[PDB]
């Protein structure tokens, strides 16, 4: 019935304080409320900003040129990746300290990449793994060495992308 | 000539997980006269039957076939000369 997260703007702010005008003695006569404008809605800027230093912040929303210091803090450097991709990488390293390379689990962290149909896995018999891309988003030759990473230590890999089915 | 050895397509016999089945099977006779149509998608059995055939084979034509046609004709023209020396030496 209400929001957990109370970081938000708050709601009809300059109207708010005006209120506290003792009995309209004020009100009408249009110089004084000019004044207590001009003040007020100076705050409502300020007010607006407290946000997005906030909100611009997170991992999700945060631009190339601050994100690199959230992937600095982690240890994964920009390197040649661009913005797009860049997000990406960050999630799926950050998700393999959680992951044991199971057929459920890489399904998983696959279904992020390529949205739900977008993806496929066969299996064989000698340690051999097959991945299909259906609706790739990004250019994958870049994200390639992290899709390694999550993987048993001895699989055998093959990588196959297409448009559609 | 060509720079890369014969090398034959679904050499090994075995079951495949995905089926169960062996992993070359012979198209009826029908499909063999007749071929596929649009809307159609192989099974992976008479694929792998097709390719296996047409590898297998020639790698018999170039590495059997021949090697011993050489040698055959080679040890012919000797032999004929051998009895014409015989023939000679008297």
């Amino acid at each position: 019935l209400k929001d957990v997260n109370h970081i938000h703007p708050l709601p009809d702010f300059v109207r708010g304080g005006f209120d506290y005008v003792p009995s309209d003695i004020f009100s009408g006569k249009e110089n004084f409320e000019q004044t207590l404008r001009i003040l007020l809605e100076r705050l409502e800027f300020i007010d607006q900003k407290m946000v997005e230093l906030a909100e611009l912040r997170t991992t999700l929303n945060a631009e190339d040129a601050i994100l690199d210091e959230i992937g600095r803090q982690l240890g994964i450097y920009r390197n040649g990746l661009n913005d797009p991709e860049y997000r990406a990488v960050i999630m799926i390293l950050t998700g393999n300290n959680s992951k044991s390379g199971t057929r459920a689990d890489i399904i998983a962290t696959l279904k992020q990449l390529f949205g739900e149909d977008g993806v496929t896995t066969y299996k064989g018999y000698n340690y051999r793994l097959d991945i299909n891309i259906f609706n790739t988003c990004m250019e994958v030759t870049d994200i390639l060495p992290e899709i390694i990473d999550m993987l048993p230590l001895v699989t055998h890999l093959r990588v196959v992308e297409n448009q559609g089915y | 000539k060509p720079k890369d050895p014969i090398y034959v397509w679904a050499a090994a016999d075995v079951n495949l997980p995905g089926t169960g089945r062996p992993n070359k099977s012979k198209p009826i006779d029908d499909l063999l006269a007749k071929g596929y149509d649009k809307g159609q998608k192989p099974a992976a059995e008479e694929f792998n039957y097709i390719l296996n055939m047409s590898s297998a084979w020639v790698n018999w034509i170039v590495n059997e076939k021949f090697p011993e046609l050489e040698a055959e004709i080679a040890r012919l023209l000797a032999e004929l000369e051998n009895r014409i020396n015989q023939q000679l030496a008297v």
